[PDB]
RNA sequence: CAUCUAGACAGCCGGCCGGCCGAAUGAACUAG
RNA sequence: UGAACAGCCUCUAGUUGAUAGAAUAAUGUAGAUAAGGGAAGUCGGCAAAAUAGAUCCGUAACUUCGGGAUAAGGAUUGGCU
RNA sequence: UCUUAAGGUAGCCAAAUGCCUCGUCAUCUAAUUAGUGACGCGCAUGAAUGGAUUAACGAGAUUCCCACUGUCCCUAUCUAC
RNA sequence: CAGUCAAGCGUUCAUAGCGACAUUGCUUUUUGAUUCUUCGAUGUCGGCUCUUCCUAUCAUACCGAAGCAGAAUUCGGUAAGCGUUGGAUUGUUCACCCACUAAUAGGGAACGUGAGCUGGGUUUAGACCGUCGUGAGACAGGUUAGUUUUACCCUACUGAUGAAUGUUACCGCAAUAGUAAUUGAACUUAGUACGAGAGGAACAGUUCAUUCGGAUAAUUGGUUUUUGCGGCUGUCUGAUCAGGCAUUGCCGCGAAGCUACCAUCCGCUGGAUUAUGGCUGAACGCCUCUAAGUCAGAAUCCAUGCUAGAACGCGGUGAUUUC
């Protein structure tokens, strides 16, 4: 018999299977279509989602009800210290897919990235890249030969980089290594740029710009085994249902005599990789720039870090990306920011954003103040204040 | 943008922080938090609530400044 | 939105589902309006159509003037008790639900509005703005 | 069944015929 | 305490028995709370919620005149002097 | 006029009894096969095979109203096992 | 449910839309016919929930035709990608109304779905009525009350590990399978086109919104065993302080976590095509979108992007145990 009343299906079937991510750092599956006109630059960056905060700005879209009026918007502040370039991996294109040809590493690797190559760094002999850093001796003849072979056969050039996670307040000292594709001149220009930038840092203000429309790629917040009612949003069964009501009633008809794949079933929720596109940047701050939490209208002496630090994370002391709206993943988690895959010419994305006020009130509850100076002025001198 | 003043508490309300209440007689109250909002709905006297700016003003708490 | 809505009403948190009763803010003699449907509402397997500030809903006068009673008739919600968020960032609500009786075009059947109304409703319906003593 | 270098049909031109143009064409019907 | 061999706490008396340890997933069983609306759910207000003690006021139709009646509907409630 | 032993009287009803039937009218609702009040050529109501009404009573059946609420819109969270 | 013919309707006129007398069909969504399977039981109506499929398409996309001036509407083609509701009454399928909407299209999956629910109906035993019976009793006639049992097995599905391919680690590829966005309104075009007038849009652009989906908790709201602070009752510790108990004693507030269209953000662009409209151009010296060839074009298909990564597909790289 036909379904008596039609209803849209629960959940999205294009995000299956809802299993855990392969690793805690989501892979950038696709990269912007390279053109060989603009100078060589990275097509992504690695950061750590510090948290969220509130901002005020003038909406600047003609024809709207709020044109030239205040709006309050939620933004996510991502801690993004400059990433160190450590290796160049060349890619040839084969009928079986793009295949890596060779990787050439830098002579000296930092301890925080050498930790990535061990699971038991505390007791390891730390021999990684010993017989490779010895290959840079005698003016690196093999290294230059390998780079020449990369130029000879390399259709796409990606650079291995890692985050200076020791700059973050995270407890983990094992850095994350990632491949970011170089978009720019020819293969020789790309590899020459990477060789110049061996064991050298790249800061965010050189890859991203203000009002740029980016994508955030990250593994979402894990939630363990979850019932169908919250995992797919199916209707809860009536209150008087035997054997429980947080289920799906009919999991399929008699024929086909199998449970269909498209049926909501209990399983893991969260901890999947997610690429969320079209988030606009609102401010690319500088870590060494104190009072970066103020604006031309605010003009206070407060940094982006709220009072009492970002909850569960700490303070912000490096270059950050303040991106409008939420991004997948929770705090402390690495997130890969990426340039937009298409030229988004919509008037919602072509706006010029000038932040009018950046909140710094404590995220640890309902705090009333932005700065300790403001709090002291409002509350007067306390007994502990002596 | 501008910072408001709590109607019950006197605490500053920064944009988006708190709630706004419109009584039947069109009187406008702004509450920095559910604490102040719930106290107001319970109709406790701000003059009598110890930590309120109204209580501080009445009892000259820190008024020597 | 409605057929005669004069502008765009940004989404206001729906806080008046079908079957709700809201005091007749206007002065047509009706006491309360009982919502039976909402203009512009969507469809789902069991979702109740719901109103908001400025929504034009088909309502019925359960209590009040006998000639007004016992017939369907359009109304416009002017006060909503469910707190909603303006684009300015503030969360606000009125102390009571309240609507005004009107024809489908938009003109109020009543002559004056008691109590305050919402800025969204006043902006959407010019007649409500004209007959509204205080707008907030 | 008919028209058919005793200029077929078509096409353009002149006022139903003729000029070009040279060889098959038109109608109904039957079955694979 | 209270109207009370009601409920709650204690004295004499008696037990401390019921496999246990670690974590806190889904679904459960039992207990709960929920903004706005208020039966629109469902066969059906099923389950739940609401009221509740005491004092004072007020109490309709109907009636076999006995009742209905705690009708309905309101107010007060501590401590201390 | 046929006919019976007598031919449903007083009463009551789409009633728990009415097939047609979701009868017809009114009221209740925005909308009612439900409820109630009427109409009665009642397939097939009706007089201690008891008829009609009835105050009180009812873990009986049913409708509406106020209050009330996670029954629901539309789900979320907490605790014990 | 669909064709074929055409007497007529359609002012005029068969075929814009219809279409009698007739005739050929299709479907198993009705009801029958049969009795082939099951009576050492296949749980039996409806509703709730959920998935998928069909197309004989209600709407949305692009078009063809009209008794298409506009607007509205009707017929039709490709099309099932995407949606197709809230309620009154009834157990009802059905039906009939109320109302919104772009629309409230028809169906299947053992008349989908009872070790998923419910038990309103039917469908035991109690009971009442009416008719039929002398009677026991009969009535798809009415009414009321009536236990809905078991999964830990195998498979299927959802998630989760996992042996070996010298070991171990890092960075990758991507065969394959899935896939997603949807619809409306307002302003402007413009009171313009069209029209005598009444009436009266579209293409582009802007702001939003509906339905769906993936996240996130800055804000607001919810939750409270933070039993965190404060308060309160009864009792108990001689009184005070401080506490115990009342299955978390109750109340007010309550961070953090989780969470809500009850909150916020986001949801991409290229090719090839169908229908259809065209070009060149014969067949057939004429002509024709067609036969050769070829252009634009649908919510279509395949890509871009997104998801998982074959645990028997693979690559690059590091270190690789002697006292």
């Amino acid at each position: 018999s036909h379904r008596k009343y039609e209803a849209p299906r629960h959940g999205h079937l294009g995000f299956l299977p809802r299993k855990r991510a392969a690793s805690i750092r989501a892979r950038v599956k696709a990269f912007p279509k390279d053109d060989r006109s603009k100078p060589v630059a990275l097509t992504s960056f690695l950061g750590y989602k510090a948290g969220m905060t509130t901002i005020v700005r003038d909406l600047d879209r003609p024809g709207s009800k709020f044109h030239k009026r205040e709006v309050v918007e939620a933004v996510t502040v991502v801690d993004t210290p400059p990433v160190v370039v450590v290796g160049v991996v060349g890619y040839v294109e084969t009928p079986r897919g793009l295949r890596s040809l060779t990787t050439v590493w830098a002579e000296h690797l930092s301890d925080e990235v050498k930790r990535r190559f061990y699971k038991n760094w505390y007791k390891s002999k730390k021999k990684a890249f010993t017989k490779y850093s010895a290959k840079y001796a005698q003016d690196g003849a093999g290294i230059e030969r390998e780079l020449a072979r990369i130029k000879k056969y390399a259709s796409v050039v990606r650079v291995l980089v890692h985050t200076q996670i020791r700059k973050t307040p995270l407890a983990q000292k094992k850095a994350h290594l990632a491949e970011i594709q170089l978009n720019g001149g020819s293969i020789s220009e790309k590899v020459d740029w990477a060789r110049e930038h061996f064991e050298k840092t790249v800061a965010v203000d050189s890859v991203f710009e203000q009002n740029e429309m980016i994508d955030a790629i990250a593994v979402t917040k894990g939630h363990g085994f979850e019932g169908v009612t919250h995992r797919w949003g199916t209707k809860k069964l009536p209150r008087k249902t035997h054997r429980g009501l947080r289920k799906v009633a009919c999991i399929g008809a008699w024929h086909p005599a199998h449970v269909m794949w498209s049926v909501a079933r209990a399983g893991q929720r969260g901890y999947h990789s997610r690429t969320s596109i079209n988030h606009k940047i609102y401010r690319v701050g500088k870590g060494d720039d104190e009072a970066n939490g103020a604006t031309s209208f605010d003009r206070t002496k407060k940094t982006i870090t709220p009072m009492g630090g970002f909850v569960h994370y700490g303070e912000i002391k490096n270059d950050f990306i303040m991106v409008k709206g939420c991004i997948p993943g929770n705090r402390k988690r690495i997130v890969t920011l990426r340039k937009s895959l298409y030229t988004n010419t919509s008037r919602k994305a072509l706006e010029e954003v000038s932040l009018k006020w950046i909140d710094t009130a404590s995220k640890f509850g309902k705090g009333r103040f932005q700065t300790p100076a403001e709090k002291h002025a409002f509350m007067g001198t306390l007994k502990k204040d002596l | 943008m501008k910072v408001e003043i709590d109607s019950f508490s006197g605490a500053k309300i920064y944009p988006g922080r708190g709630t706004l209440f419109v009584r039947g007689d069109s009187k406008i109250f702004r509450f920095q938090n559910s604490k102040s909002a719930s106290l107001f709905k319970q109709r406790k006297n701000p003059r009598r609530i110890a930590w309120t700016v109204l209580f501080r003003k009445h009892h000259k708490k820190g008024i020597t400044e | 939105s409605g057929n005669g809505a004069q502008g765009t009403k940004f989404r206001i948190s729906l806080g008046l589902p079908v079957g709700a009763i809201m005091n007749c803010a206007d002065n047509s003699g009706a006491r309360n309006l009982y919502i039976i449907a909402v203009k512009g509402s969507g469809s789902r397997l069991n979702r109740l159509p719901a109103a908001s500030l400025g929504d034009m809903v088909m309502a019925t006068v359960k209590k009040g003037k006998p000639e007004l009673r016992k017939k369907v008739m359009p109304a416009i919600v002017v006060r909503q008790a469910k707190s909603w968020r303006r684009r300015d960032g503030v969360f606000l609500y009125f102390e009571d639900n309240a609507g005004v009786i009107a024809n489908p075009k938009g003109e109020m059947k009543g002559s004056a509005i008691t109590g305050p109304v919402g800025k969204e409703c006043a902006d959407l319906w010019p007649r409500v703005a004209s007959n509204s003593g205080v707008v907030v």
